[PDB]
This record gives structure tokens, C-alpha cells and sequence, in this order.
């Protein structure tokens, strides 16, 4: 006829032998079947919403199925721990995690156990996991800089701080590099006494190998830079629920530094790998599946996670959060459920090529599958200026090499001739972030058209000397570009002649 | 667990009642109280044969267990549980099973086969009592179990005679021989 | 009234309350539960019997304790409307977010609501035009209709649409309503704060906008009933006032896509893909509420995140049916570097007709589909063996239809943030003449690359004197 949780004989059992269990059944359970990582649990009646629960096998779950008579945990731990009939107390809260300042220099599990065991977590408090976004009316517009010390990335995608802004590309390019360039980038800022001109950047690992993210944070501390960030971990081997709940951990405690009115970064990576665990998860809770299996949720999961990090308004103290949620993409075939998604979330995307990165740019950045939905201005005006119609011009080399594989008309030849010679100037490896002074001079040449004074053997030798040469002829004029942030006419000349004079040379 | 395991759906409560009264040792009395009870379902036929529908409420469920049991007072007070979780559950369709199933469970309990030798014309009470002997005589009733044997007609059984008691059966029909001789008189 | 309940269930936000009075709410009503932090508002959708309702509730269940008391607070919501929601930004509950403090409402009108009759439909066919030479050209628009907008969302497709505000609603003088279901909270409040800054809301003084903002944070299901919200509001406005309206919803895929989430959890069994079996009624009737009607015809802007650009999901499908005009988008044209990113072989309009908009505005756009179709055609010819080993009648044809996609190129107002370029309106009169001129290959003694990111004819004359230099 039908199945009710009662039927179970020995809870039946209960019913026949008078009635109930003498109301230990509202804030204690007792465990029924269990298994595929969700326990069905017999009580708990005053359970809240998405309340902790620890089990006395020490697994605490995240309550998810209220349904009359039972209660669907998720387990976050392993089976083999849990065992039937087991008594299931009442965390009596909701999920959070603790949050506060103490955990720049940290690496903690998505429970907020100190995983690299540098003692307990210094936090102020705990802040459930999942917290609404700030509205339209907390919202203020992005101004502040970030500079990634990447000048593609840097001068074709302007970066800005509490933005919400894609890093797509395929998969095990080091995918990372990017990212950590930025956190080594934005040291001098974050050695900058002013904390909205500190970042606090958050790297948010999931899925990743448990070794590999130990030989990233020794990079980390080896590039002395693991006191200013904070490392959040779910690793290839912590259970998929576990997983699950790690972003969303994650911005909780780096809302902690935003609702500080304090300027923050979080790097997402990678989300590809938390559309596999909710689709685990879903599966698991027999739920159908979405398109590409994946859970029709999975967009909401995203777009919930995605929209916490923001540039609060004046009255919340700017709190900027950056999020840099780092997409692996299926192929490269950036049609996909999982990117489509993010990409309609997003502001701006950074596809990178393989291609590129195969002929020798690491990091090799597509522009013609990178935008920046940031637009005009959220880095250095200086860096507006100088950066003024490059875009343009690399998708004129873009265009010219479109039709390059017959004959060329000279407009076509020229672009060919600037379009490589940029090509070159833009070419950067693994761990070499430019300094702001330094990047305007470097696109001040190009745009001028003074690297075409420079063959392309001769772009790199260019480039080195080009810096020294303008510190050794006058460093007044980067100095300017340094606290003026600007260029003045007079300086823009002095510079065009510095340009001139160094070419010559 | 408790003696005899039913694997019934819906039959799970009545596995449930025995081993609870079982072990509140009130077994007799809950079998009794069944049987007052289970004689009050059928000596209640109108809208208690024609109201065993789902139809009725939670409230006017509850209401028809009230009428029930202003009818007598001889229930195991176990089974005035098993009413409440009966109404609540709104098991009703299978509420006369759940009485069937106890009731087997229960003379399991206190033993006793059943039986039957279905045949093809309704046989002697001698013959009747001849088998009844023959197969206490026979090692099957090994004692602590004891027998029912209905001799039913079934125009089904068409040669021989078929026996059937503790899963155990000979079955003497023509249909077998006949169809051994059909085959290989066609091949 | 009070009416007593307790929440038996909470699967997800698709809570299950037990009306323990048999005085049950009626399909399509709507409760509150009392909760410490505000309350929630649950809408009966299912009696699944026993006085057990399953209630669809448009606010992110947390929290709950399992049977919580419940309160019948009866019917549709009722919204408020008046002129005191132009200017406010509402809440679904219709509670104004951007504290522009409460609403002096003077209607408060329910959230469901039934489509005008046949007989009472009054089919309008005035033309609407944006300056947008592509949709001019291709797909003329007409005011009070259903334009739509298909592909990735905020591809610069958020974009696109901004420009349309920035055209066409600084050249409406009727109301307009901009509901963004999904909306990108910092856009948003640029968006917000630019409506404030060009006067079209202002805050002392009135507003001949409205806005209804869903943020894709706010769980499905409030995202489900912002579509029917933002509905009511312009069902005031196209009756109460009477006036004539312009409409923005950005995006209905979320509306769809909501759907679908909660129809599994409502327990209805799945119909393909995923897609709620009730997508195409519930489509129809949301669309039909939008309709030309002799009380008000109101112009619609319908933004489709098509999802990975399929538009066979059968919600973009059906998105067609409801529509007069469409305006696919296509990231390929994206990719092509074509601002506007328009499909040109998947825009339409009943408009575009040989006499509508007259046998020579016909005629050229004929020629230019033609050409380009032409031009696609040869693609794999032209790739495998080059197109000077094809037919030099066809290579006048090809360097035409390459000098044609670049001339499309224009370059828009609000796209002049993003790009760096001024924008160009262009008159539609004038886009006839200039493109009519191409075809004839007038101007065809110039450079492809003068034909891209311009306007006018004469922009690319003085763009050719440019390139010179």
C-alpha cells in the first residue's frame, strides 16, 4: 500500500507498547537506515532549518529533508563513522563557521579545523554559512584598483576591488599561476599601511590534490606572502559534502573583513569541481538529474555563492570582496552548462588558449575570449591612458590574422608588423609581476608605435633595458607615475622623448 | 526476535504486535481480544465492512476506533495501541489482513499446521481422518505443531489427488502423464 | 483569519503545512508564517489531502523548527500599485527595497491575474524605431509590441538592452518598467543610480519609471512570482492609468529555469530536459498579460538566457511563439566582433514587409540576406580552396558581403563605456539610402575595415579619409 518511516518495526514497535519515546525525540534523534552519505534520523523535532547536528560518531550534518516524522542528514564525514541508532544531539544552530581576523596565515578544512595546525583558529565569532547578498541599495560602484601584475591582465581587463569577475580556461595549464601572481602582486599594496590598501585574499581550494595544495602554501610562505591571505582547503580527499560546503564557508569569513567595510579578494578554485560534488550530492539524495547531470540548483548554488562578494556602499564602509571564481573548462568548449552559467553571473571573463599557452606564454591570455565587463576604470588612470585603443589594436592583429592565411594590402601588413611585435611585449612567465610604474611606459611604447624601432628578436632585450634605461635616464618620470598616478602633458612628453631616446638606442 | 518471521507488507505491523506482546507476554489475550474484535468487524458489516474505504478522516477516523470500542472492552491494550497506530497509518484496507496475520503468526506461536487436500471431489471424513493419521504418522508432524486438513474440490485437479500441508505436497494429476504421452506421440 | 497550520515538511522552500482546522485555504492563497525574522509568505499550490497543503514559499527557508503555527492571510498576494511604486524599486512582496520608505498604495491588487479576451484584443502595428541600423534594417520594431532578445545573458546582452532603454525609453513618454529577474546586483545599482541621474527616476519629483528587481541570490521561487509581480504592476499602469507602458524583463530563462526547480520538488514527475509541464501554460499566460489590448498596448523587451545557446530547450522554443519580433543574438557574431552581436539570418519581425515598411526598405534588406547567405554558403568553398579560385562574379560578392558585416557595425551609446567609441543613432530613413548605396557598390571603392564600428554613410567616407592617414 505504501512505506511510512513508523513502519520501521522496532519504532512501530514503540507505538504498540503504549506510545512514543518520552519526548527525547525532540532535540536528541536516534539514527534509522543510513547509507550514501545521508542518515534518516528518528526525532529531532525542534531541529531548525539547516541546523548542525553532531552525531555521537563526532560527524556533524547539515540538516536537509524535513519531513514528517524523519529528518534527512547529510553527513559530513564518512560512512564507516556513522552506524545505525546511533543518538544524533542538536548542535542547536545553524551551519556556521568561525570568522573573525585570526585566520590570515591559515590553512583550515571547510569545518574551520585548522588543517595546517598553527594552534586553534583565532576568530572573533561564527557566521552561518549561507548569508543573502547585499541588494541594490547596499551596493556601491567599483573604483578601487587591482592590479594583477599581469599586463594583459592588467591593461585588456581592468580589475577592480569587490567585483565579481571569471577566470575560465583548460584544465591543468597550472590554472592557478594566475591567481597567485595577483596575491604576489598586490604584496607592495598589502605591505601598504593603508587596509583599503590591503587585500586579504582568500584561495579557496577544492578539489584539489592534498600534496598539491602543501607544495602551493611552502610556495606561498617561500614567496612570503602567506600572512596576508588566508587559505580555505577541501581537498580531492575531503568527502563530497564537505566540498559542498566550502565556498560558501569560505566568503563567510571573508565577509568578516568586507563587513569590516575592509577591502578583501577570494578566488574560487574551482568551481567545475563543486558542480561534481553537488551533483554527487543530488544523485545521492536521488534527486534528477539537471543537464550534463548536473542539478538544476547548480545554478542557484552558483549564483548564491557568487553574488556575497561585493563593494559594499559608503554606509557599510566600501567593503570590497573581490571574487575571482577559477573555471575549468570542459574542453575548452566554454559552451557548457557549468561556464554558460558563470558567465551570465559574472562580469568580464579571462579565457585563456591553449594554443598560446602551448606556443610558449605562460600565462598565455586569449583576448578574444577574455572581457571585462568592469569597463572604463577600476584600475590607474594612468593605465587608462596608456592602455587607451589596445584593445582595439590586438583585436586589428586579431582581425589582420583572420584573413593573413593571400595577398596583404600594407594597412593589413602594418597591423601584422604592430600586432606581433605586441605579441611579444605582452609574453610574460610564471612568477615575474610588474610593477604599475613600470607597466606605463612599457604600453606608453607600443601604443606610440616606438616598438616598431624594435625587431621582434629584440622585443625582450627591449623590454629589460627599456626599464633600466628610464630609471638610470630619469627615474623622476616613473617616480611621477608613482605618486601623480597620472600624466601630465609635460610628463607624457617626457616620456614620448624618453621613449624616442631609448629606441634610438 | 520473537518465534516465526512474516515478511508481510503491511503485515510488518502485525510482525510488530506479536513481538511487542510477545514480550509482554500477553499473547493469549491479544490473540483473544483479535478474535472478539475481528468477530465485531464482521458482525459489523454495514460501514464496518463498507467503511473500511478511505474515505474518513483523521478526526472522524479516530471516531470510528471510538464506536469499536464502545462495542466491547476486551481489547489486549496493546492492540488499543496497534488502533491508534492503525487510524493514524489510516491502515483500513489491510486492517482484517493485519488481523489474518496475527492470527497466523500467533497459532505459529502456539503451533499448529494448517493443511489442505485439494482434490477433485469432496473425500470421506474417513479418508479425512485416514491422512489426518497417516500424516501424524509420518515424520512431518514432529509434534509441537499440530494440523488443519480441508479436503477441497477443485474440478482444477484433474487426475490423482494432491496433499498439501508444511510446503510439502504430492501432487498426483493426470495432466502430468498425459502430457509425457502427448510429446513423444507427436515425436 | 487565523487559521491554524503546522509545517510538517520543509523540502526545501516548497514547505508542506498542515491546516489542522479542515478550513483549508484555497488554491492560490496565501499564508503567513510568523517568524522571528519577519515572517514568510507561503502560497497554497497543492491539497495533497488530510488538510495537508504543500505551499510554495517565496522566501529562503532556514531556520524552521518542524511544525511551525501557521495563519491564513488569504487570496493571490495582493501587491501594492500606485504612482508611489514609479520610482520605488519593490520587493516581491512588493515591500520597496530601495527605502523610499512605504508605499502610499491605492490598489493593492492580486498577483495572479487572467489574460485579456480575443474580442478585447486591439492589434496595433505602428512602428517603433530604435536608430539601430541592424534592427531597423532586419527586424523594425513597433511600439507597444513584443520584442525579444535570445542567446548569453549579460554578454553585453544586459547591455544591448541598456541601450534600448537608453533609445527607446528616452523617446517614450509613457510609463516603463524594468524588471530584472537574476539581475546582476552591481549593474543593477549602476543602473539604478543612472535612472536617478538621468531625471527617469528622480527622487524629489516624479519618475516615469518603475523598477522591480530580483537578484538570482533570492531562492527560485521568489524568482518564480518576481515575473508575475513586476506583471501586476504593468497590469495598473496598462488599465488603471490606462497609459501606455514599456517593459523590460531580464531574464525569463530565470523565470523558466525557476520553474523547472520547484516543479520537481512540487513532485511533479519531470518532462524534458527538466523543463516544468507546465512551462508552456504558465509562458502563454505571463506573455498574454503583456498584450495589445484596446486598454493599452504595451512594448515588451523579453531577454532569454538561452542556456549554452540552446535555443531547441524548448523554453526558447516556446519564448518564439509569444513572440512578434525576435532579435537572436549570436556569440558566434559575438566572436565576429559584431557590436551589435545580432544573428542576422535569426532576427524577424511580421513587421519587416514590402509594404509595411515598403517595397525598397524590402527590397535592400532582401538583397543583403541574399548576399550574406551567399557568403556563408561559400564559407567551406572559400576555406578549401580560396575565393579567388572561385568565381570572380561571386568575389565581387564575397568582398561585398564583407564590407556589408562590417558596415552593420555601429557603435552605441551606453556601449561607448565599455568600447571607448561615441555612439551612433542613425535615422532610418537614412540607413536605407546608405545601405542601398553599398549594395550598389557606390561606396565599394573604399576599405572593408572604413565599413566597420561606424553609423551613417558619411561616417565611413570621413573614416576612409582617416584610414588614409
Amino acid at each position: 500500500t505504501k512505506a511510512q518511516p513508523t513502519e520501521v518495526s522496532s519504532i512501530l514497535e514503540e507505538r504498540i507498547k503504549g506510545v512514543s519515546d518520552e519526548a527525547n525525540l525532540n532535540e536528541t534523534g536516534r539514527v534509522l537506515a543510513v547509507g550514501d552519505g545521508i542518515a534518516r534520523v528518528f526525532g529531532l523535532n525542534n531541529i531548525q532549518a539547516e541546523e548542525l547536528v553532531e552525531f555521537s560518531s563526532g560527524v556533524k550534518g547539515m540538516a536537509l529533508n524535513l519531513e514528517p516524522g524523519q529528518v534527512g542528514i547529510v553527513l559530513f564525514g564518512s560512512d564507516r563513522l556513522v552506524k545505525e541508532g546511533e543518538l544524533v544531539k542538536r548542535t542547536g544552530n545553524i551551519v556556521d563557521v568561525p570568522v573573525g581576523p585570526g585566520l590570515l596565515g591559515r590553512v583550515v578544512d571547510a569545518l574551520g579545523n585548522p588543517i595546517d595546525g598553527k594552534g586553534p583558529i583565532d576568530a572573533a565569532g561564527r557566521s552561518r554559512a549561507q548569508v543573502k547578498a547585499p541588494g541594490i541599495l547596499p551596493r556601491r560602484s567599483v573604483h578601487e584598483p587591482v592590479q594583477t601584475g599581469l599586463k594583459a591582465v592588467d591593461a585588456l581587463v581592468p580589475i577592480g576591488r569587490g567585483q565579481r569577475e571569471l577566470i575560465i580556461g583548460d584544465r591543468q595549464t597550472g590554472k592557478t599561476a594566475v591567481a597567485l601572481d595577483t596575491i604576489l602582486n598586490q604584496k607592495r599594496w598589502n605591505n601598504g599601511s593603508d587596509e583599503s590598501k590591503k587585500l586579504y585574499c582568500v584561495y579557496v581550494a577544492v578539489g584539489q590534490k592534498r600534496s598539491t595544495v602543501a607544495q602551493l602554501v611552502q610556495t606561498l610562505e617561500q614567496h612570503d606572502a602567506m600572512k596576508y591571505s588566508i587559505i580555505v582547503a577541501a581537498t580531492a580527499s575531503e568527502a563530497a559534502p564537505l566540498q559542498y560546503l566550502a565556498p560558501f564557508t569560505a566568503a563567510s569569513i571573508g565577509e568578516w573583513f568586507r563587513d569590516n567595510g575592509k577591502h578583501a579578494l577570494i578566488v574560487y578554485d574551482d568551481l567545475s569541481k563543486q558542480a561534481v560534488a553537488y551533483r554527487q550530492l543530488s544523485l545521492l539524495l536521488r534527486r534528477p538529474p539537471g543537464r550534463e547531470a548536473y542539478p538544476g540548483d547548480v545554478f542557484y548554488l552558483h549564483s548564491r555563492l557568487l553574488e556575497r562578494a561585493a563593494k559594499l556602499s559608503e554606509k557599510e564602509g566600501s567593503g570590497s570582496l573581490t571574487a575571482l571564481p577559477v573555471i575549468e573548462t570542459q574542453g575548452g568548449d566554454v559552451s557548457a552548462y557549468i561556464p554558460t552559467n558563470v558567465i551570465s553571473i559574472t562580469d568580464g571573463q579571462i579565457f585563456l588558449e591553449a594554443e598560446l599557452f602551448y606556443k610558449g606564454i605562460r600565462p598565455a591570455i586569449n583576448v578574444g575570449l577574455s572581457v571585462s565587463r568592469v569597463g572604463s576604470a577600476a584600475q590607474v588612470k594612468a593605465l587608462k591612458q596608456v592602455a587607451g585603443s589596445l584593445k582595439l589594436f590586438l583585436a586589428q592583429y586579431r582581425e589582420v590574422a583572420a584573413f593573413a592565411q593571400s595577398d596583404l594590402d600594407a594597412s593589413t601588413k602594418q597591423t601584422l608588423v604592430r600586432g606581433e611585435r605586441l605579441t611579444q611585449l605582452l609574453k610574460q612567465n610564471q612568477y615575474s609581476p610588474l610593477a604599475t610604474e613600470e607597466q606605463v611606459p612599457l604600453i606608453y611604447a607600443g601604443v606610440n608605435g616606438h616598438l616598431d624601432g624594435i625587431e621582434l628578436s629584440r622585443i625582450g632585450e627591449f623590454e629589460s633595458s627599456f626599464l633600466s634605461y628610464l630609471k638610470s635616464n630619469h627615474n623622476e618620470l616613473l617616480t611621477e607615475i608613482r605618486e601623480k598616478g597620472e600624466l601630465s602633458k609635460e610628463l607624457l612628453a617626457s616620456l614620448k622623448s624618453a621613449t624616442e631616446s631609448f629606441v634610438a638606442t | 526476535p520473537p518465534p516465526v518471521r512474516l515478511f508481510g507488507v503491511e503485515g510488518t505491523y502485525a510482525t510488530a504486535l506479536y513481538q511487542a506482546a510477545a514480550k509482554n507476554s500477553s499473547i493469549d489475550a491479544a490473540f483473544q481480544s483479535l478474535q472478539k474484535v475481528e468477530s465485531t468487524v464482521k458482525k459489523n458489516p454495514k460501514l464496518g465492512h463498507l467503511l473500511l474505504n478511505p474515505a474518513l478522516s483523521l478526526k472522524d477516523r479516530n471516531s470510528v476506533i471510538d464506536a469499536i470500542v464502545e462495542t466491547h472492552k476486551n481489547l489486549d491494550g496493546y492492540v488499543v495501541n496497534l488502533l491508534k497506530v492503525l487510524s493514524e497509518n489510516n491502515r483500513l484496507g489491510c486492517f482484517e489482513k493485519i488481523a489474518s496475520d496475527f492470527g497466523v503468526l500467533n497459532d505459529a506461536h502456539n503451533g499448529l499446521l494448517k493443511g489442505t487436500v485439494t482434490s477433485a471431489e469432496p473425500l470421506d471424513p474417513k479418508s479425512f481422518k485416514r491422512i489426518e493419521k497417516a500424516l501424524s504418522a509420518s515424520k512431518l508432524v514432529g509434534q509441537g505443531k499440530s494440523l488443519k486438513l480441508e479436503n477441497v474440490v477443485k474440478p482444477e485437479i484433474k487426475g490423482g489427488l494432491i496433499v498439501e500441508l508444511g510446503d510439502k505436497t504430492v501432487d498426483l494429476s493426470i495432466s502430468t502423464k498425459i502430457q509425457k504421452l502427448n510429446k513423444v506421440l507427436e515425436d | 483569519t487565523p487559521i491554524t497550520g503546522k509545517v510538517t515538511a520543509v523540502i526545501g522552500a516548497i514547505v508542506d503545512v498542515h491546516f489542522e482546522q479542515s478550513e483549508l485555504p484555497a488554491i492560490l492563497n496565501a499564508l503567513e508564517i510568523k517568524t522571528p525574522q519577519g515572517k514568510l509568505v507561503l502560497e497554497v499550490a497543492q491539497h495533497l489531502g488530510e488538510n495537508t497543503v504543500r505551499t510554495i514559499a517565496m522566501d529562503g527557508t532556514e531556520g524552521l523548527v518542524r511544525g511551525e503555527k501557521v495563519l491564513d492571510t488569504g487570496g493571490p498576494i495582493s501587491v501594492p500599485v500606485g504612482r508611489e511604486t514609479l520610482g520605488r524599486i519593490i520587493n516581491v512582496i512588493g515591500e520597496p527595497i530601495d527605502e523610499r520608505g512605504p508605499i502610499k498604495s491605492k490598489l493593492r491588487k492580486p498577483i495572479h491575474a487572467d489574460p485579456p479576451s480575443f474580442a478585447e484584443q486591439s492589434t496595433s502595428a505602428e512602428i517603433l524605431e530604435t536608430g539601430i541600423k541592424v534592427v531597423d534594417l532586419l527586424a523594425p520594431y513597433a511600439r507597444g509590441g513584443k520584442i525579444g532578445l535570445f542567446g548569453g545573458a549579460g554578454v553585453g546582452k544586459t547591455v544591448f538592452i541598456q541601450e534600448l532603454i537608453n533609445n527607446i525609453a528616452k523617446a517614450h513618454g509613457g510609463f516603463s518598467v524594468f524588471t530584472g529577474v537574476g539581475e546582476r546586483t552591481r549593474e543593477g545599482n549602476d543602473l539604478y543610480r543612472e535612472m536617478k541621474e538621468t531625471g527617469v527616476i528622480n527622487l524629489e519629483g516624479e519618475s516615469k519609471v518603475a523598477l522591480v528587481f530580483g537578484q538570482m541570490n533570492e531562492p527560485p521561487g521568489a524568482r518564480a512570482r518576481v515575473a508575475l509581480t513586476g506583471l501586476t504592476i504593468a497590469e495598473y499602469f496598462r488599465d488603471e492609468e490606462g497609459q501606455d507602458v514599456l517593459l523590460f524583463i531580464d531574464n525569463i530563462f530565470r523565470f523558466t529555469q525557476a520553474g523547472s526547480e520547484v516543479s520537481a520538488l512540487l513532485g511533479r514527475i519531470p518532462s524534458a530536459v527538466g523543463y516544468q509541464p507546465t512551462l508552456a501554460t504558465d509562458m502563454g499566460l505571463l506573455q498574454e498579460r503583456i498584450t495589445t489590448t484596446k486598454k493599452g498596448s504595451v512594448t515588451s523587451v523579453q531577454a532569454v538566457y538561452v542556456p549554452a545557446d540552446d535555443l531547441t530547450d524548448p523554453a526558447p522554443a516556446t519564448t518564439f511563439a509569444h513572440l512578434d519580433a525576435t532579435t537572436v543574438l549570436s556569440r558566434g557574431i559575438s566572436e565576429l566582433g559584431i557590436y551589435p552581436a545580432v544573428d542576422p539570418l535569426d532576427s524577424k519581425s511580421r513587421l519587416l514587409d514590402a509594404a509595411v515598411v515598403g517595397q525598397e526598405h524590402y527590397d535592400v534588406a532582401s538583397k543583403v540576406q541574399e548576399t550574406l547567405q551567399t557568403y556563408k554558403s561559400l564559407q567551406d568553398i572559400i576555406a578549401i580552396l580560396g575565393m579567388d579560385e572561385l568565381s570572380e562574379q561571386d568575389k565581387l560578392t564575397v568582398e561585398r558581403a564583407r564590407k556589408i558585416q562590417r558596415f552593420l557595425s555601429q557603435p552605441f551609446a551606453v556601449a561607448e563605456v565599455f568600447t571607448g567609441i561615441p555612439g551612433k543613432l542613425v535615422r532610418l530613413k537614412d540607413t536605407v539610402a546608405s545601405f542601398k548605396a553599398v549594395l550598389e557598390g557606390k561606396y565599394d571603392n573604399i576599405p572593408e575595415h572604413a565599413f566597420y564600428m561606424v553609423g551613417g554613410i558619411e561616417d565611413v567616407v570621413a573614416k576612409a579619409e582617416k584610414l588614409a592617414a
